[PDB]
């Protein structure tokens, strides 16, 4: 189903252009598309919300009275 | 697999390759029927030394009991062809 | 052409039989098919009955 | 149809320890006293193709280069044709 | 000064390991080329046997026949009632009866008071 | 009427006519291998519609 | 395999098989060729050191602390050959092995087919038939009294005659018969 | 996590059990004690069937979304607002969560030490 | 039978069993697709030790994992509908006490 | 019982997988690890996200495995990773998928494996769960990551150490044509079943900055 | 179909939304949808009229078999081999009807469970009290029997479970 | 009835008065037309019963008995048909007419409205078989073999008919109508435990149980090929139809009599499954693997539930059928060895595959593979012995688990591996053999299209 190749014997096997541009190729896609989604969809890695700080909320919107009232 | 019927002559050449690289022994000396021991005077530690390079020049291995007494190249070529049933 | 073969005596007559099966002998006795009912959301229409369906209560959007 | 051509074996004196780190392996065992009698049999693995190497960071970044050109070019046009 | 192998039943020893393979007397090696001279006959005549060209059926091995005649029709005829054989043959033959026998017993036991008491929960119990 | 539980037998029917064709003679060809994989590929694209109604 | 064993291993025969064993365990331990071409040079040499050891008594003692040696580092997952008794594939094609004798069982319309490999299968029968009767008198009279001590079979002598059991050696199926 | 090694390797008193929570009235903070809103009703959050675990104070959003994914099915990335709006609604009922993690934490607190100081007048 | 000697020309290759020496007692037990008595490179006693110790360990730190578990400074979800009463079991003929959420 | 049962066997399979030299061992042993991961996510009451995640090991892992065997096939039946050497260069496209299967496998961001593997790791970070079997899945990924990149050094960074006899050959249609169809799935597929299918689980929206990477530093 | 009666086998009015295109993108569902329809309905339908006419040619009815009442175990003599034989029939009969009236209810439990969707543990509170109900008389009735069961072991558990219930009345009205 | 008697009958002088060269073709054809015939039987009624008349009626337990025992004569005559070749014609002619007396007595048996009857013709039974066994059986334990074939079934039973005529001075009738319809409770009496002891035990040794079984493996080996046959396919089934007949009277007592017989039966499934791990002999193994599944039968009766019944009908069909088969692999696979040593010939797919093949079907069925009726029949008695007690499930998952491997196990080591060399004997397998495996095994898939036909009387 494809072309005819020769045994080397201690020599780098032949290689068809074909398969070497298939895969440069295919690694570029790979590259790319990772690249892309990295640029468009950067809030899957990083997160959106940013996360609060429990230390930062002060008592007058978690009902603290200054420990005389009750 | 589109692995090639491997003949004799493909045989004995890489026996010989193989031999030829071990440079305790002349390349210009050497011979088929070259004793290892007698015609190049060597060691048994040498002769399973070359015994296990042509092991992993061929892909197989030879057991002990046959190793032991393959002492010219000419038989070891006849002994791996007997091994992979070579027609010529 | 070897498709187009394919295509008739092995997709397309399976096809045929299982929806003959299916729609006058498989439905011909209750409860064979069951269906889980679709998805209703605010401000759908029903085909059966046309009647439009109440919207939301208009929620507070900001962000 | 079968890949019968007559392949002929290489010259053999071309296979050589330099070049090589069998260089360092004959160096080492002969500041001891000793030599290595099989160093040319394994020449070929560092001769031909399989001279030069690849580091694992440079075998993940494979195609790292036509990638990223295909992504400043593709943001690009996205950036000329929205502002319109 | 390496960790020593200890041989075990599963994981027996190796021959490179025996320190019987190196106190050698001439008594053993003696022993060997016998044991060499009776493989050396039986090998001859199984291939005697097998060569044959007006051979055409099966080689019959006295070893198979008298191992399985052993394993099979002899264990009765040199059987005989020792303590460690009625011993074993009690336990082995009684003991998981009666084991299984009061772990069911025990088990059928507490349903039925469940069952009689009433708080078992039996709804949907209708194949049985 | 009901497309999709018809599509959904019949993925499932067309996987099985090369297990009844084995006793045929393309069985004892060479042409086996390509029928089979055939057979798979379009039972794929045929299933790839009650995917789709579904989503 | 081939070759016939004998009563006993000598002591050379098991220096040899050690220092097989630890330089198989050695690549396979070293996987690159070079720290592996470094390690089995200086493992020759270390090995080398006790060669001319004159007296038996310590050169097996030598020996016997080599095995015990081994053992310890002998990397529990060793490299096996393919094709050999530990390998992947050792016994794959054991399966597309039938016996020549098989053949004498085919239909006469299978027979029609293939008519010059039997012409050539009842030659060889023929030649076998009379072989074995010669063979079966020269391995009588050639095998000393009281039986065989070890089962090395000896050649033909003569001009026409064929080595004694020849025919389950020479009609092996194949390496890989399909 | 720094609750968990607190929890673990100081005191377990001084910091809520989740399993507990809340051990303190809702009413102790503050007396106006706001209610939570929901803007779907039975029927219809019933009829989207979302489910069980998806049947919180999130909802309508929740409905939003999936009412725009069937509506444009062909294009799936067509509505992203919407899930960034309920994305959003879930972040704030997290925040919530953790604002009540941290009242009931200072509410125990608050505690302790008014106890601690009442013991220590008592003692006197 | 496995650790018979791979290279001999046996009589019975699949089995590494010669015609006419005397069959072991227990060879069905022995037939290379069942127990093995090979050699193995560690010692049987000290696999036995190393593997119990390690399965007794991770059970030992699962149990412990279990005491301490891992959590979030979150307090627990809050469903709107009277912890959906009428959505989990139903019974809409009780009408339970409510249970309002506090709103922060 | 279900979760402690998916930690312990993730993280025994990968530190048998760790050390091993044959190479479909090493891969049995990997999807033995994530069939322990996705055991795991069960135990954490996440099914959809344990369906989704083996949607997106079949693409990936099938790959692998048919990588693996072309190798074999081209090296003459040998499966051992010490006869294997350098096939960067020898046999680009198996490498270069093999390579691209590795990346997914590890959870790398936008592939396949990312869109399930990263949510699992949240899910089981965040969750009221046994703190031994999160350390255990988070060894277990760190040895995922370990003896995948042992599987790309080993096979294709080094020397060539096979037979001399050459007969590396990847000029087949039918290879190609199949690698690369599962290419195209263990690329893109991830993102298509994430982005097209319901929402079936509430999200966690908001994260820990050093928690949201934990996965990404682990690996 | 009219094959089967709607009121022993429910369904809700089934209702659907309408379509509702947002954006002018064609969606491959409707087009295959057409498509399947053309070539798939269309033969079939065809089929089936074909099928349906050479059917009407040749009309003949086929009947429900009728069951007389006869006496029951309850008014049955001691040794009355032929009255005990046909309150056997009887019985027999009637734990048949009990098995397949169990089974109707089970399917549209089963309906309802898989018709409902999500909220099937809401919707399908009726279903569930009709099965629990049946389940409850029928285990009453027929269970624990045993292998060798008959209308006579039937009617002494029946005398056992009144006088139990009378026993406990006796015992709680006099209380 | 006498429509299927008579021609059992008639199969006698048409054996006789036949050619020297042409009684098995005969015999054959009209056995085949016999079960086909018998085949009407199966259309069985929800009401009581088939009562053709006051000696003979038809039930939904005896008729898959009768269809299965009118089925088995064409494939034990095809069987027998091989090594009775070199034999003289009169007896030939005397072992087919053994076997049609046996299935005469046979017929007769499963039917049997009056109890009486059923005793003389289930006692009947047992010359052809001992005749059978020690005529034509090759080896000299035959002799023994037969003797143990018959004592063991007469202790078990010259109780009975004591116990079988005290009820008829009792009761005053032994008609199983009457029985049925006039049954009453055995009180908790020594004398009631004695009758229950008498009644059943006669019973248990024929299914065999545990610990009664030592008959069967010698007269199972020791038998002809045919005797093989009808011992483990139907001659084994006459004590489970005799239980499940029998057990209307014995109520209530075998709710605390049947404890050592299911703790025996429980047990020793797991015992004979492991016993057929380590044999040497084939048709040992079979045997053993016969004994384990009527231990499994034995508890489905002892349990008295409908599924139970239901069970333990499906798996006594299945069993005999699968029996049957793996005998006659075995038989074919000795008719080439001459040995019976299950590791003597080794690697027969690749020199024959068919035969593999229908070594693989038999093992699978064997190894109770869905959707077969044996894992139908398993499942059934799985389910009830659950319901009886939640334990017994752990000793019936271990019984399953062995199963499977000792099956797998018969074939790996007769079939995979490396064939012997020194067996040079091993012709092509015969046209005879293929269509005996295929009519063993097209009924079982067959059947598993229709369950309802084998599941009894309490479906
Ligand atoms: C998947 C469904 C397929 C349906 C298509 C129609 C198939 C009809 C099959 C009918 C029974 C087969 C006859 C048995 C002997 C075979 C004759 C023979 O000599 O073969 C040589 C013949 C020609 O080859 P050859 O080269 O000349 O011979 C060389 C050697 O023989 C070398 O021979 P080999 O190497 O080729 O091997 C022989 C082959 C054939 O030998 C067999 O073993 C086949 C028998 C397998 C059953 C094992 C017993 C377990 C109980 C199962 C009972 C099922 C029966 C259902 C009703 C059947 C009605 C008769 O063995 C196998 O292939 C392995 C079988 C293991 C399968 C395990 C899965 C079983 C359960 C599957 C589901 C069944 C119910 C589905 C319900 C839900 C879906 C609707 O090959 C065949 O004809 C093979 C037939 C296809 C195999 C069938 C396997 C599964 C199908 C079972 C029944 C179908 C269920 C109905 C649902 C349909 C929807
Ligand atoms: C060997 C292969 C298998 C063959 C068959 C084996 C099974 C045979 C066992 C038969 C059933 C059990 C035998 C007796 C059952 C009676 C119930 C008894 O077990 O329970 C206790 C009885 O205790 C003692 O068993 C009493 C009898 C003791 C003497 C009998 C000998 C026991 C061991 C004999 C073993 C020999 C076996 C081989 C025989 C050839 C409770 O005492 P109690 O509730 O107050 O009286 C019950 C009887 N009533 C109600 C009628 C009054
Ligand atoms: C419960 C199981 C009880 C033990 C079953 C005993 C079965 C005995 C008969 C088995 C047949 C013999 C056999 O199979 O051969 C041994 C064969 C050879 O080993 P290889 O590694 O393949 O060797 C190849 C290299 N030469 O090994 C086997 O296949 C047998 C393995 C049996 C395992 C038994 C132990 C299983 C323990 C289960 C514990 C797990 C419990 C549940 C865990 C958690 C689940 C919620
Ligand atoms: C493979 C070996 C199996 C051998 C058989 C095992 C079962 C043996 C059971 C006993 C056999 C005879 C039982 C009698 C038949 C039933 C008749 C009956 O029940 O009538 C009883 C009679 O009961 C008896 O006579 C029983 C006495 C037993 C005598 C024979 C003893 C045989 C050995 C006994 C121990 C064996 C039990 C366990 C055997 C286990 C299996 C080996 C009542 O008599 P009445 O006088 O009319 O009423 C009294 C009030 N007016
Ligand atoms: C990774 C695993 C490591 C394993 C390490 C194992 C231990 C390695 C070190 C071994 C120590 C020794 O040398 S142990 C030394 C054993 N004793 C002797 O060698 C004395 C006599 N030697 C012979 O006779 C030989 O045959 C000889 C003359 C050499 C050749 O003979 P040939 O001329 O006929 O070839």
């Amino acid at each position: 189903g494809g072309v005819h190749i020769e045994p080397r014997y201690r020599q780098f096997p032949q290689l068809t252009r074909s398969q070497l541009i298939q895969a440069e190729f295919f690694s570029a896609t790979m590259w790319f598309w990772i690249l892309w989604r990295f640029w468009h969809d950067s809030d899957a890695v990083l997160g959106h919300f940013p996360y609060p700080d429990p230390s930062q909320w002060t008592d007058e919107e978690l009902g603290i009275l200054p420990d005389d009232e009750d | 697999s589109d692995a090639p019927p491997l003949t004799l002559e493909a045989i004995k050449d890489r026996v010989l390759y193989v031999l030829k690289l071990y440079d305790k022994i002349d390349p210009e000396k050497l011979s088929v029927n070259s004793h290892f021991m007698k015609d190049l005077g060597l060691d048994s530690l040498d002769q399973v030394e070359i015994i296990m390079a042509m092991e992993d020049e061929f892909g197989f291995e030879i057991p002990d009991i046959d190793a032991e007494k393959l002492m010219c190249p000419q038989e070891i070529v006849d002994y791996i062809a007997d091994k992979k049933d070579v027609y010529e | 052409y070897r498709h187009s073969i394919f295509a008739v005596t092995h997709v397309l007559i399976p096809v045929w039989i299982i929806h003959y099966y299916l729609k006058y002998h498989v439905t011909a006795k209750p409860y064979t098919v069951v269906e889980r009912k679709p998805r209703i959301f605010p401000g759908d229409t029903i085909l059966e009955t046309g009647e439009v369906i109440p919207l939301m209560k208009e929620f507070p959007d900001q962000h | 149809e079968h890949g019968h051509s007559k392949m002929e074996l290489p010259d053999y004196k071309q296979w050589k320890i330099e070049g090589t780190p069998l260089e360092t392996v004959q160096e080492k065992l002969a500041a001891r006293g000793l030599r290595d009698p099989w160093g040319r049999n394994e020449a070929w693995r560092y001769s031909g193709g399989f001279a030069n190497n690849v580091s694992f960071v440079g075998a993940l970044l494979k195609g790292f280069k036509w990638g990223f050109a295909a992504f400043v070019v593709a943001v690009g046009a996205e950036y000329y044709l929205e502002s319109q | 000064s390496f960790p020593k192998y200890k041989p075990s039943r599963l994981a027996t020893l190796p021959a490179t390991l025996d320190p019987a393979e190196y106190d050698i007397s001439p008594e053993t090696r003696k022993a060997q080329a016998e044991r060499l001279a009776i493989r050396s006959r039986l090998k001859r005549e199984y291939l005697l046997q097998y060569n044959d060209p007006n051979r055409l059926g099966v080689i019959e091995d006295p070893a198979l026949i008298r191992w399985t005649y052993a394993r099979s029709a002899n264990i009765y005829p040199n059987f005989r009632p020792t303590p460690k054989t009625s011993l074993l043959g009690a336990l082995f033959g009684i003991g998981p009866l009666f084991f299984w026998y009061y772990v069911f017993k025990t088990d059928r036991d507490k349903k039925e008071k469940l069952i009689q008491e009433g708080k078992l929960d039996q709804t949907f119990n209708i194949s049985y | 009427m009901n497309p999709f539980a018809s599509l959904t037998l019949t993925t499932l029917t067309i996987l099985t006519i090369p297990i009844m064709m084995s006793n045929s003679n393309i069985y004892k060809t060479n042409l086996y291998p390509n029928y089979v994989k055939t057979t798979v590929s379009y039972a794929f694209t045929l299933s790839l519609v009650p995917l789709l109604m579904f989503m | 395999a081939f070759s016939a064993p004998a009563a006993y291993l000598t002591h050379q025969q098991k220096v040899l098989r050690l220092y097989k064993r630890a330089l198989r365990h050695l690549e396979s331990w070293c996987v690159h060729r070079d720290k592996y071409r470094y390690f089995a040079c200086l493992m020759r040499a270390r090995f080398d050191e006790h060669k001319n050891e004159k007296d038996m008594v310590k050169a097996t003692q030598l020996l016997r602390q080599a095995e015990e040696e081994f053992w310890y580092g002998q990397h529990p997952q060793p490299y096996i050959f393919p094709e050999s008794p530990g390998g992947t594939s050792y016994e794959r094609y054991e399966c597309y092995k039938v016996p020549e004798w098989c053949l004498d069982d085919w239909h006469p319309s299978e027979k029609a087919m293939y008519p010059d490999y039997f012409a050539k299968r009842e030659q060889w029968k023929r030649l076998r038939r009379e072989s074995w009767e010669r063979e079966v008198k020269q391995l009588q009279e050639e095998t000393p009294p009281g039986g065989p001590r070890t089962e090395a079979l000896p050649p033909a002598r003569k001009e026409g005659d064929l080595p004694p059991l020849w025919w389950h050696i020479v009609t092996r199926p194949r390496e890989r018969p399909m | 996590g720094a609750h968990l090694a607190r929890r673990y390797l100081g005191d377990a008193s001084k910091e809520p059990d989740p399993l507990r929570m809340p051990t303190f009235p809702p009413d102790y903070g503050f007396p106006e004690r706001k209610e939570r809103e929901m803007v779907a009703t039975q029927q219809e959050m019933n009829d989207a069937q979302l489910m069980l675990q998806q049947r919180d104070y999130c909802a309508h959003y929740l409905i939003q979304l999936l009412k725009c994914k069937r509506d444009s099915f062909p294009n799936f990335l067509a509505c992203k607002h919407e899930q960034h709006d309920w994305d959003y609604c879930e972040h704030l009922d997290y925040v919530k969560r953790m604002k009540e993690f941290e009242r009931e934490r200072r509410l125990l607190q608050r505690k302790k030490r008014r106890e601690q100081r009442e013991a220590e007048m008592a003692r006197g | 039978q496995q650790e018979r000697d791979p290279w001999y020309d046996w009589d019975h290759p699949d089995l590494r069993l010669n015609w006419g020496e005397p069959i072991h007692w227990d060879l069905d037990m022995y037939i290379r697709n069942r127990v093995d008595t090979s050699p193995t490179p560690v010692s049987w006693n000290t696999m036995c030790k190393h593997l119990f110790g390690f399965v007794a360990f991770m059970l030992f730190m699962f149990w412990v994992g279990e005491i301490y578990p891992s959590y979030q400074p979150v307090g627990p979800k809050q469903y709107p509908y009277n912890d959906l009463y009428l959505e989990r079991g139903g019974d809409p003929t009780k009408e339970p006490e409510p249970v309002v959420h506090y709103e922060i | 019982m279900t979760l402690c049962l998916g930690a312990i066997t993730t993280l025994f399979t990968a530190l048998c997988a760790i050390t091993q030299n044959d190479i479909k061992k090493i891969v049995a042993f990997s999807t033995s690890s994530q069939l322990g991961l996705m055991m795991v996510t069960i135990g954490i009451n996440q099914p959809h996200l344990a369906f989704l995640h083996i949607c997106m090991h079949a693409f990936f892992k099938a790959m692998l495995f048919m990588c693996s065997g072309s190798i074999i096939h081209s090296l003459n039946d040998e499966q051992d990773i010490r006869k294997m050497g350098g096939l960067y260069k020898a046999m680009p496209f198996t490498t270069t998928a093999l390579i691209i299967g590795s990346l997914a496998l590890t959870g790398m961001p936008y592939l396949t494996g990312f869109y399930s593997k990263d949510l699992i790791i949240e899910a089981v970070n965040m969750s009221y769960t046994n703190a031994w079997a999160l350390l255990m899945t988070l060894i277990a990924t760190s040895l995922t990551a370990a003896y995948s990149t042992r599987i790309i050094f080993f096979a294709f960074l080094g020397k060539p150490r096979f037979p001399p006899l050459v007969l590396i050959n990847e000029n087949n249609p039918l290879l190609i044509n199949s690698i690369k169809r599962l290419l195209i799935g263990s690329i893109f597929a991830g993102f298509i079943i994430s982005n097209n299918i319901p929402p079936m689980t509430v999200p966690n929206t908001t994260m820990p900055l050093y928690m949201k990477m934990t996965a990404l530093i682990v690996t | 179909p009219d094959s089967w009666d709607k009121d022993v086998y429910p369904e809700p009015p089934r209702r659907t939304p309408a379509p509702a295109p947002q954006t002018s993108l064609p969606n491959p569902v409707t087009y295959l949808t057409k498509i399947f329809d053309l070539l798939v309905d269309r033969p079939v339908t065809l089929a089936r009229e074909f099928i349906e006419q050479q059917h009407a040619k040749n009309r003949y009815y086929y009947y429900h078999r009728e069951f007389r009442r006869v006496p029951d175990i309850t008014e049955c003599e001691e040794k009355d081999i032929l009255c005990m034989f046909e309150a056997e029939m009887q019985w027999r009969r009637d734990y048949k009807v009990d098995q397949e009236i169990v089974n109707i209810i089970q399917e549209r439990l089963k309906a309802c469970q898989q018709r409902e969707g999500e909220s099937y543990r809401q919707n399908c509170a009726k279903e569930l009290e009709q099965f629990t109900q049946v389940s409850k008389a029928f285990q009453d009735r027929y269970s624990d029997l045993g292998a060798h069961y008959s209308a006579r072991k039937c009617l002494a558990k029946q005398k056992q479970r009144m006088l139990a219930e009378r026993k406990a009345a006796k015992e709680a009205a006099a209380a | 009835m006498l429509k299927i008697i008579i021609p059992t009958t008639m199969l006698l002088p048409m054996t006789w008065m036949s050619k020297h060269n042409m009684i098995w073709i005969n015999a054959t054809v009209h056995s085949l037309l016999i079960s086909l015939i018998s085949l009407s039987l199966l259309n069985q009624l929800g009401e009581n019963s088939l009562n053709f008349s006051l000696t003979f009626f038809s039930d939904s337990l005896s008729a898959p008995l009768l269809v299965l025992t009118t089925w088995l004569l064409p494939l034990m005559l095809m069987a027998s048909q091989s090594h009775l070749s070199k034999e003289t014609t009169t007896r030939k002619k005397l072992y087919i007419t053994m076997l049609i007396l046996l299935q005469l007595f046979l017929i007769m048996t499963f039917t049997a409205t009056e109890l009486i009857l059923f005793y003389i013709l289930f006692e009947a039974t047992l010359v052809p078989t001992l005749i059978i066994i020690t005529r034509w059986g090759n080896q000299t334990e035959r002799l023994n073999a037969g003797l143990y074939f018959l004592f063991y079934t007469l202790a078990g039973s010259l109780p009975l008919l004591v116990a079988l005529v005290y009820i008829q001075n009792t009761t005053g009738s032994l008609n199983f109508l009457i029985i049925h319809y006039w049954s009453h409770p055995l009180s908790n009496s020594w004398s009631n435990i004695f009758m229950w002891l008498a009644c059943i035990m006669a019973f248990m040794v024929k299914m065999p149980l545990y610990g009664l079984h030592l008959w069967l493996p010698k007269a199972h080996v020791e038998a002809p090929i045919a005797g093989s046959m009808v011992l483990a396919a139907v001659l084994l089934k006459l004590g489970g139809y005799g239980m499940m007949r029998i057990t209307t009277i014995l109520n209530p007592l075998t709710n605390y009599m049947a404890y050592p017989f299911l703790m025996l039966s429980m047990w020793g499934m797991i015992m004979t499954s492991s016993i057929c791990l380590r044999q040497t002999d084939l048709k040992s193994l079979i045997a053993y693997s016969s004994v384990s599944h009527m231990a499994l039968v034995i508890v489905a009766i002892m349990i008295q539930t409908p599924w139970s019944f239901m069970g333990a009908t499906a798996l006594m069909i299945a069993h005999g059928l699968t029996s049957s088969m793996l005998f006659c692999l075995a038989n074919t696979n000795y008719e080439r060895v001459h040995s019976r040593t299950m590791i003597l010939a080794r690697g027969l797919q690749t020199l024959l595959p068919l035969m593999a093949t229908w070594w693989l079907v038999a093992s699978l069925t064997n190894l109770a593979l869905p959707p077969s009726i044996n894992l139908i029949g398993e499942l059934f008695i799985i389910t009830a012995s659950f319901s009886w007690s939640n334990i017994t499930i752990i000793l019936m998952g271990m019984n399953m688990m062995i199963t499977a491997l000792y099956s797998l196990y018969m074939l790996i080591t007769t079939q995979r591996g490396k064939y012997t060399h020194h067996i040079n004997n091993i012709k092509p397998s015969f046209t005879r053999e293929n269509a005996l495996m295929a009519l063993h095994i097209l009924p079982l898939l067959l059947l598993t299209l229709n369950p309802k036909m084998i599941l009894g009387p309490l479906y």
